[PDB]
RNA sequence: AAAUUUUUUAAAAUUUUUUUUUUUUUUUGCUGAAACUAGCCUCCAUGAAGAAGGAAUCGCGAGUAAUCGUAGAUCAUUAGCGC
């Protein structure tokens, strides 16, 4: 198939590189890849009515548990208004809670635009495009900016 | 002492939960 | 300290044989042991009965006097050989 | 039925580079059949150039001599490593390989080697016996690399046993 | 209808105010819209959020010299709910209960147009219109 | 009340037993002897006396 | 099956310990609104919540209510994610067999069995445990008042085969009621009639002045199990070291007598050999004491989330609130005033997608 | 729940508690006054009323003063051995 | 060996109680030759000021302040606050 390069840089005091894309494969499953933090994540997403949502093995409930993380988790698939026919497949690593939901919300985005080419962004025509999902696409790969080599000094 | 002596919590400030591993 | 070995008093130990030529603490309870022990280290422990003994302890310029009683026998030396910061 | 793993220690990207390089053209020397007539060759696909990433530490220094607690600057050391692999099921081209690495010196580049292989072990007839199936290849030799006028060639070598 | 969004989480990152959980001040702050419902119907919450949030807000704004200065609304909002809160702050540390039950009898006084927050409010509107 | 998984602990030398479930391998090492042969030797020896079991 | 997806009411009547002010009774009166709470936690949440008492009637206590009076399986498990259809079918069960007239007894928290009160030693040895008057006495309260009547017009039937070994029910209750400084009694006289509702419901003695007539059936409800097998919160002073020097040896839940009695599902005493042989063990021959228990997912003192069971029994998993049932009590709290407005379609699919499930946060998110 | 004693310290507080039977979540305006003669008999049974010590810790760091030791005069002189606003004396 | 312990004036816990041999894993104040001054650890007990700080003023506008740990150095151990 034709991808090309969507990935961006868009942070300030440092920068990012997520290489990796998102993509169909023949199982008639989607795979995608998403970090919004240096903790990463990757999404799997199968058409159906089985599990439901996963990440890290188990029901997504008691791992994330504070339910406004939840939402942060669920806010693409929210907007994006096809909730439920999918099993979300998903793989996660590092970092803080909710920066794992801002991050698998990122990969689950991806895979959604791989699945519906219009409501999110892509690298299908030049790396542009304009949906509701369009927006959170391209990863917000502020990280923290250093501890000061330098001094308190007051 | 942040609850420095009778804590779960000073007592990672003293590092004593953290049990010192056996070394030297 | 108590566990694995609790007193230290080798050098004070050798001076105190030296005092006990006729009696360590006036098996011969107690009568002062007029004769002078002037240790020149203070890390020592005390050790029980050692009552009624002379004992000059350094301290950086001289030798201390005080006479050993009761009270301080679970003592360590130096405790009783200050730097005299009075004021 | 022998297994080797070199890994390899560097400074500079370009010594271990050459390194890694060079010894991979061993490699395949060694077991090159120069040619047909005698026809057992392991590219199995057991065979890889895996490449690593480092040890990230930062060890920072003090500019100034005396007062001068402003003066700070951040000093790093890097280590470039490679890992390199084969197996093979004659011992004489292993000599040749261990004697090519005696013989060709690397520049500021530590040789470290595993050797896990087979070999053959004598039991007492008790134990033979009172056995009448897994792995328990377990012998994993141990040797030292310093103190003692050696600049790092060192060759561990664990050992796999064999006794059915 | 986002702006109802835009001004609870205005609400909740102010409420944030010492550097700890956002999940704390977001429980703190629900909690005062649960019990706005509870004292309101004991003797209609985003209702009368919104109703106070709009009474409050500081449409002109003045900087010393005296001068008028015309204000960008959404920075409105967002001295609207600073003025709230820290007169939430001077009620509930003159009542040392929770601070939930402090946010939440200021949202119903401002909705109310009474309260410290409209008294402030409204003589700076004044004061915006007197130095022309 | 936490530890390390991995205590890697020190101030003492073993045979160190362990398994790998990934491979399905024993693996024990050497550390008493200098040369590794006479290690070789102490593990043969105890390669036979584990077989006593 | 007509009442599916719906909500209805409840008989508080039939509801003695459901939310009264639990433990004041036999301490001070307390400071008002100082006042113990516990009761029935969750039915006490939804209480203040939708400012009534009306639960929504999933198919799972449809399931259950046919089980229960079916009698093919006395000894039943719940357990799923915290507090998410276990006490609210527990006490949606017990207020099911209340309509029947049932003879119940139920625990409302289990906590409270093995939390506080003043206590003492029973015995030395293996056999000799722990007994807390309180707790035991309080669960006395709420049996005598949930079932006063008919708890007097049993008399008290002799035991199956320990007489033998011996010689080798408003009475029971009103003798452990009676006193606060003999707390062996108490303790005793609870679990006297725990054996005796066992014998009652095995159908071992029938009276000889009573008419053809069934007995009350005996139904035992155990909200949050598992607090009979964490640890409690009962220390003691160790006999070796110092008062001084006092590190706490901490009560276990065998350590205490009454819990370790209240251990149904792993008790025999509903496989009754008695109610093997009376009632043959066939389908016409329900005469077990039907106990069922439910843990939650949150203990409030270390309990194990799962139970390792030796005992044969059913487990029976609460599925979570399914989206037609979230969108009926969305509906509900659209009524009872704790929303403001009607949900979508699309937040109502959010919300299941949100809450997974869990009741009582989706009862938190209501105002939005 | 005798967190509440004041001669005492906490730890021996819910011992005594405990050494007579009371749990926690249990208040002052809740036990009656057996337990109390109890708790009192276990006082003496235990070590009594800070007060107490505070005149036995009086002659044992007047035993200290009169051994002719720094640590004496430190006490007639308010010097941390690790604030001289309380003293032992 | 076996079907015993504990209450009131009728009950309760076990079918495991009482003997011998066993046995692990932690535990030991720690480290150092020596821890009084002058280390550190653990556990008791006594429980100070302090209820947000004037005049004055400093620092910093996004993964920042603040808050939270974490690991590295020198180091026998001592960094709890230093870096």
């Amino acid at each position: 198939s034709g991808e090309a390069g969507s990935g961006l840089a868009f942070p300030a005091t440092s920068t990012s590189p997520e290489p990796a894309g998102p993509h169909i494969d023949l199982t008639g499953v989607t795979h995608a890849r998403g970090k919004r933090k240096a903790s990463a994540a990757s999404v799997q997403l199968v058409p159906a009515g089985g599990a439901g949502i996963t990440v890290n093995g188990v029901p997504l409930s008691s791992y994330f548990r504070d339910p406004a993380c939840r939402e942060k988790v669920l806010a693409p698939l929210a907007l994006a208004g096809a909730e439920t026919a999918y099993d979300v497949a998903a793989r996660v690593k590092g970092g803080g809670m909710m920066g794992q939901a801002q991050a698998i919300a990122t990969a689950l985005a991806r895979a959604l635009c791989v699945q519906q080419p219009s409501l999110g962004a892509t690298a299908g025509d030049g790396g542009n495009g304009e949906g509701p999902l369009a927006a959170m696409t391209r990863w917000d790969g502020r990280v923290v900016e250093r501890q000061k080599p330098g001094q308190a000094g007051s | 002492g942040k609850g420095d002596n009778r804590t779960r919590r000073g007592k990672i400030f003293r590092g004593t939960y953290r049990e010192q591993l056996p070394s030297h | 300290s108590t566990w694995k070995g609790p007193y230290v008093a080798v050098s004070l130990l050798q001076e105190v044989v030296a005092l006990a030529r006729k009696h360590p603490n006036w098996w011969n309870i107690g009568q002062k042991a007029p004769e002078v022990i002037n240790t020149y280290s203070r890390a020592s422990v005390i050790l029980p009965d050692f009552i009624a003994c002379r004992f000059g302890v350094h301290n950086g310029k001289s030798f201390v006097g005080m006479e050993v009683q009761e009270a301080m026998v679970g003592h360590r030396l130096g405790e009783f050989a200050p730097t005299k910061a009075t004021v | 039925a022998y297994s080797v793993e070199i890994a390899v220690q560097g400074f500079e990207k370009r010594y271990v580079d050459m390194a890694c390089n060079t010894l991979g053209d061993i490699i395949i020397l060694a077991f090159a059949p120069k040619s047909y007539a005698a026809l057992n060759l392991a590219f199995g696909p057991e065979r890889r150039d895996v490449r690593l990433p480092w040890r990230r530490t930062r060890i920072t220094l003090i500019r100034g001599p005396h007062i001068d607690k402003t003066g700070m600057e951040q000093f790093e050391r890097r280590e470039y490593k490679s890992v390199l692999t084969a197996a093979t099921n004659c011992p004489q081209e292993l000599a040749r390989l261990l004697e090519a690495v005696k013989l060709y010196q690397f520049t500021g580049v530590q040789i470290k080697m595993q050797l896990a292989s087979a070999q053959r072990v004598d039991l007492p007839a008790d134990v033979s016996a009172l056995l009448r199936x897994x792995x328990x290849x377990x012998x994993x030799x141990x040797x030292x690399x310093x103190x003692x006028x050696x600049x790092x060639x060192x060759x561990x070598x664990x050992x796999x046993x064999x006794x059915x | 209808x986002x702006x109802x969004x835009x001004x609870x989480x205005x609400x909740x990152x102010x409420x944030x105010x010492x550097x700890x959980x956002x999940x704390x001040x977001x429980x703190x702050x629900x909690x005062x819209x649960x019990x706005x419902x509870x004292x309101x119907x004991x003797x209609d919450v985003l209702e009368v959020l919104m109703r106070a949030v709009d009474n409050c807000k500081p449409l002109m704004k003045v900087i010393q010299s005296y001068q008028p200065r015309p204000l960008n609304p959404d920075q409105s909002t967002n001295f609207a709910v600073k003025w709230i809160l820290q007169a939430a702050q001077k009620r509930r540390a003159g009542a040392k209960a929770s601070m939930a039950e402090a946010l939440a009898v200021e949202l119903l006084l401002a909705a109310q147009r009474k309260g410290g927050a409209r008294a402030r409010r409204d003589e700076v509107h004044k004061l915006a219109l007197d130095n022309r | 009340a936490a530890r390390a998984a991995a205590n890697a602990a020190a101030y003492p030398v073993d045979v160190e037993h362990s398994f790998c479930r990934r491979t399905r391998t024993a693996a024990l090492s050497t550390a008493r002897y200098g040369s590794r042969e006479a290690n070789r030797k102490l593990l043969l020896e105890h390669y036979n006396e584990l077989l006593r079991a | 099956p007509a009442h599916l997806r719906s909500y209805y009411p409840l008989n508080l009547a039939l509801l003695p310990e459901a939310a009264r002010g639990s433990a004041g009774a036999f301490y001070t009166p307390r400071d008002p609104g100082h006042e113990r709470r516990g009761g029935c936690k969750a039915l006490q949440q939804e209480m203040e919540a939708t400012g009534r008492a009306s639960i929504l009637y999933r198919p799972i206590m449809a399931a259950l209510n046919g089980a229960v009076a079916a009698g093919q399986q006395p000894r039943l498990l719940l357990t799923g994610p915290a507090g998410c259809g276990k006490s609210l079918a527990l006490l949606g069960l017990v207020e099911w067999a209340r309509q029947q007239g049932w003879l119940v007894v139920y625990v409302p928290s289990c906590l409270a069995l093995v939390r506080g009160g003043y206590f003492a030693r029973r015995g030395r040895g293996a056999a000799g445990g722990w007994d807390t008057l309180t707790s035991a006495q309080q669960l006395l309260k709420g049996v005598m008042d949930a079932h006063g009547p008919l708890l007097q017009s049993l008399p008290v039937l002799p035991v199956p085969g320990r007489a033998a070994r011996r010689q080798q029910l408003q009475d029971v209750a009103l003798r452990g009621l009676s006193s606060d400084d003999n707390a062996q009694l108490a303790v005793d006289s609870a679990l006297q009639l725990i054996r005796q509702l066992q014998l009652l419901g095995s159908g071992a003695a029938q009276p000889p002045d009573s008419q053809p007539g069934q007995p009350p059936r005996v139904l035992f409800a155990l909200d949050d199990y598992n607090y009979l097998y964490g640890p409690t919160d009962y220390g003691v002073q160790p006999p070796s070291a110092s008062p001084l020097q006092g590190r706490r040896r901490v009560l276990d839940a065998g350590e205490l007598i009454l819990a370790r009695g209240l251990r149904l599902l792993e008790s025999e005493l509903g496989t009754n050999p008695v109610a093997a042989a009376a009632a043959g063990g066939g389908a016409g021959g329900v005469g077990g004491a039907v106990v069922v228990a439910a843990t939650t997912a949150t203990p409030a003192l270390p309990a194990p989330r799962s139970l390792a069971l030796e005992v044969p029994h059913t487990v029976v998993e609460v599925p979570g609130f399914d989206e037609a049932e979230t969108a009926a009590a969305l509906a509900h709290y659209a009524a009872t005033g704790a929303a403001t407005r009607a949900a979508s379609a699309a937040e109502a699919r959010h919300l299941f997608a949100l809450t997974g499930g869990n009741g009582r946060e989706l009862r938190a998110k209501a105002g939005a | 729940a005798l967190a509440r004693v004041f001669g005492l310290g906490k730890s021996t507080s819910l011992a005594v508690s405990e050494a007579c039977g009371i749990s926690k979540d249990l208040k002052v305006k809740d036990v009656k006054d057996s337990y109390i003669q109890k708790v009192t008999a276990y006082i003496e049974a235990n070590f009594v009323t800070g007060d107490t010590l505070k005149r036995q810790v009086r002659e044992n760091v007047l035993e200290e003063v009169a051994i002719n030791s720094r640590r004496g005069v430190r006490h007639t002189l308010g010097l941390p051995v690790s604030a001289r606003k309380l003293r032992p004396l």
